[PDB]
């Protein structure tokens, strides 16, 4: 996979959702630079933001790898609000074994943000014959991609869902269905669950939907 | 009469490579003066040979020379460049039938494979291994924008040059006051357009089939005394430079004589 | 990892039938080993395919395609027989050229793992959305294995022209689930009109099932 000669190659990566979706956390940007030699491990960042070089940029612990390339981390701490008003951020990378420095761009997805609606549904009348049954979290309408779901019981999370991809709608937005499992005898006590969502679009970024089936 | 001549021959070269520039006329005990042009401007370097140990950005321009001699060298452009990859041209601006040597030079002499060569964006050749092409003699066709691109760790590509084919004459006619099928016994005169020359003398050559009319030390004409029905057939004429060096054959026209 | 590296040569890839290609038997599945880096000087080609060492011939080849970068195509079609492929026969290509110092041995055959068969629940809208012009229809999809899968939505004897279904998603149980999404107005729905959800997978009785959906008391 090394190949013939050439050198050390550049991936700009957005911050984690979450960061971007709570308060209680940090969002950052990451410039990684990878196939570094043990020859020439001189690396030179500047930091145009929208074009204004920054210096309040975090430079990582270089580490080493198997083929003696240096996973190379730059993290730029982000407020907020700066990320969702669409600010471009740019990396760039100078090294003496580039003949030119490497610039990377990045941003949010451009266009109008919308808000997904959601249902929740219930398992399977046919899968209430079996020891696991179903649970379903639908999600729709929403825009970026960019997005955090999470199911909860009882004040308590759910250590047994999964969530699809996002999908392209054919109304040019996204949907997904999450997928959250639980034993059959939880459900038939008529425990309630909810489906937890955070997103720029939401009121405070969140809604959560609840789920509760028994003898009416 | 000064003239400017490249010891790399490239016309384009990376940070830090070594090329030498030499102003040579044909004297053998030729006295040690040089007068150097840069962008109009003369530089104080007064020897015939032009070192450059460490390159620039600020060596590139465009290079001209005058060493004991009326009149100046011809302008020659220069361009220093950085980058991965060098698709390296031994002239930019030539007449056809004059070689042209092409190189796509990696960085620090890195080894390259699946090397591209692109005329006008077409791709017309592929390496597996990183070689010279060198078109023992050109035309018109080869003008153009030249890139390159090979496989190091990814496919990268070379920046384009300009190449300038100048033409010398366009292809000659030669042209019959009839028209095939004619008569027997016909004396006729054959007449090959050119109308025009380049700014020497002409050796023409007429043949008959896949056989061959007379070669030996040909003018440009023949006599047919009676022009007969065997004589039905593709006449032609040839135009060579001097040196040979280019060199054009004709096309078949169709002469029957009907007899 | 079928990448045993060497130098600077043509490439080779050999790629699997289409699913549908696989499922119905009114179709031809084929099998695809593609070479690239052809030279004009050495564009001579050998094909062997070797099935599970056993040398066949009857394969065929559409035309050579010159690339805008001047380099040949040629693609190589193994017309597949459906039981071979599903019981996981191999299929190899050999490719022979002057100007390879060494034979190339590209494998392939069906994902290794236990086939499971996929469950399937047809869920209705939320009642919150029956409040909208258009409503969602939810087929679940879960239980499978391999990922490999067609998925189709069908109404009144016809396909109907807006569902989206999910690529596979790897499930927890090291299978495989995914949903497709089918969205209808709400009138037809209320209206009463039957829909249905169509699969296509090894592992279901005649590669083939549907579940339809209508209100039901008890
Ligand atoms: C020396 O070894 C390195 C390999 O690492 C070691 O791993 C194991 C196997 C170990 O045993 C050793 O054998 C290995 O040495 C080699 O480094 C690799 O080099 C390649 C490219 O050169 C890198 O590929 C990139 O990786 C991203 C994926 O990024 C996420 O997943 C990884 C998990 O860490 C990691 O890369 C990132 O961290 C990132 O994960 C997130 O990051 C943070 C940081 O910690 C984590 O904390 C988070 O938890 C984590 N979250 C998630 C989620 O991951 C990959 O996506 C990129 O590939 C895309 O870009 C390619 C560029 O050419 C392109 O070819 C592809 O198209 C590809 O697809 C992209 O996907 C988006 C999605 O839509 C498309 O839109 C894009 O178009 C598309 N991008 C492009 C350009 O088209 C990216 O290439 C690889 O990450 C890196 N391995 C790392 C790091 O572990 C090293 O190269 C090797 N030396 C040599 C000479 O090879
Ligand atoms: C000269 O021109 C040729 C045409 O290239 C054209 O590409 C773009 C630029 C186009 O705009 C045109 O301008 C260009 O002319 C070049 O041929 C291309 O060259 C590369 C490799 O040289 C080929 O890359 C391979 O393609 C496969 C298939 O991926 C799909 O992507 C496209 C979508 O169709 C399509 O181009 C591909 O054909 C292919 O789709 C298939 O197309 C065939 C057509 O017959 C259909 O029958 C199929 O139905 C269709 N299938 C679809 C769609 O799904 C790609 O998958 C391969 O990826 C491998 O190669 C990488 C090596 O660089 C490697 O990094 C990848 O990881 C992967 O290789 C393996 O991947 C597995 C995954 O885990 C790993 O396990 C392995 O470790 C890893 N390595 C291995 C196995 O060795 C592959 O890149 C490209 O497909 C081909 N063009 C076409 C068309 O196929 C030519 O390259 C160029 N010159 C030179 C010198 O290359």
């Amino acid at each position: 996979a090394p190949e013939l000669l050439g050198g050390p190659s550049v991936f700009l990566f957005p911050p984690k959702p979450k960061d971007t979706l709570m308060i209680s956390r940090t969002p950052e940007v990451t410039c990684v630079v990878v196939d570094v030699s043990h020859e020439d491990p001189e690396v030179k960042f500047n930091w145009y933001v929208d074009g204004v070089e920054v210096h309040n940029a975090k430079t990582k612990p270089r580490e080493e790898q198997y083929n003696s390339t240096y996973r190379v981390v730059s993290v730029l701490t982000v407020l907020h609000q700066d990320w969702l008003n669409g600010k471009e951020y740019k990396c760039k990378v100078s090294n003496k074994a580039l003949p030119a420095p490497i610039e990377k761009t990045i941003s949010k997805a451009k266009g109008q943000p919308r808000e997904p609606q959601v249902y929740t549904l219930p398992p399977s009348r046919d899968e209430l014959t079996k020891n696991q049954v179903s649970l379903t979290c639908l999600v729709k309408g929403f825009y970026p991609s960019d997005i955090a779901v999470e199911w909860e019981s009882n004040g308590q999370p759910e250590n047994n869902y999964k969530t699809t991809p996002p999908v392209l709608d054919s109304d040019g937005s996204f949907f997904l269905y999450s997928k959250l499992t639980v034993d059959k005898s939880r459900w038939q006590q008529g425990n309630v669950f909810s489906c937890s969502v955070m997103h720029e679009a939401l009121h405070n970024h969140y809604t959560q939907k609840s789920l509760s089936l028994s003898p009416g | 009469k000064a003239v400017i001549k490249l010891q790399p021959p490239w016309v384009s070269v990376f940070q830090e490579e070594s090329v030498t520039l030499h102003c040579e006329v044909p004297h053998l005990p030729g006295s040690s003066s040089t007068q150097w042009f840069l962008n109009g401007t003369a530089i104080q370097t007064s020897t015939p040979t032009y070192h450059i140990t460490s390159a620039s950005e600020d060596d590139s321009g465009e290079y001209r020379c005058q060493r004991g001699l009326s009149g100046r060298s011809d302008p020659i452009q220069l361009e220093v460049h950085r980058g991965w990859l060098l698709l390296q041209v031994s002239s930019r601006v030539l007449t056809e039938g004059e070689p042209l040597a092409l190189r796509c030079h990696a960085w620090k002499d890195k080894l390259v494979y699946n090397v591209l060569y692109y005329r006008n964006g077409k791709a017309f050749k592929f390496f597996h291994w990183n070689s010279n092409l060198t078109i023992l003699k050109t035309n018109m066709s080869h003008s153009g924008t030249y890139h390159c691109s090979g496989m190091g760790k990814h496919r990268y590509t070379s920046a384009g040059i300009s190449v300038t084919v100048k033409e010398l004459f366009p292809a000659p006619v030669l042209t019959a006051s009839v028209t095939s099928p004619l008569l027997e016994g016909t004396p006729v005169t054959l007449s090959c357009e050119t109308k025009l020359l380049l700014q020497l003398q002409l050796y023409f050559s007429f043949y008959m089939g896949s056989k061959t009319l007379r070669g030996r030390d040909t003018s440009s004409e023949y006599q047919i005394l009676t022009a007969r029905r065997e004589d039905s057939g593709l006449y032609w004429c040839e135009a060579a430079t001097e040196d040979g060096n280019v060199l054009k054959r004709s096309p078949e026209l169709e002469l029957q004589v009907l007899g």
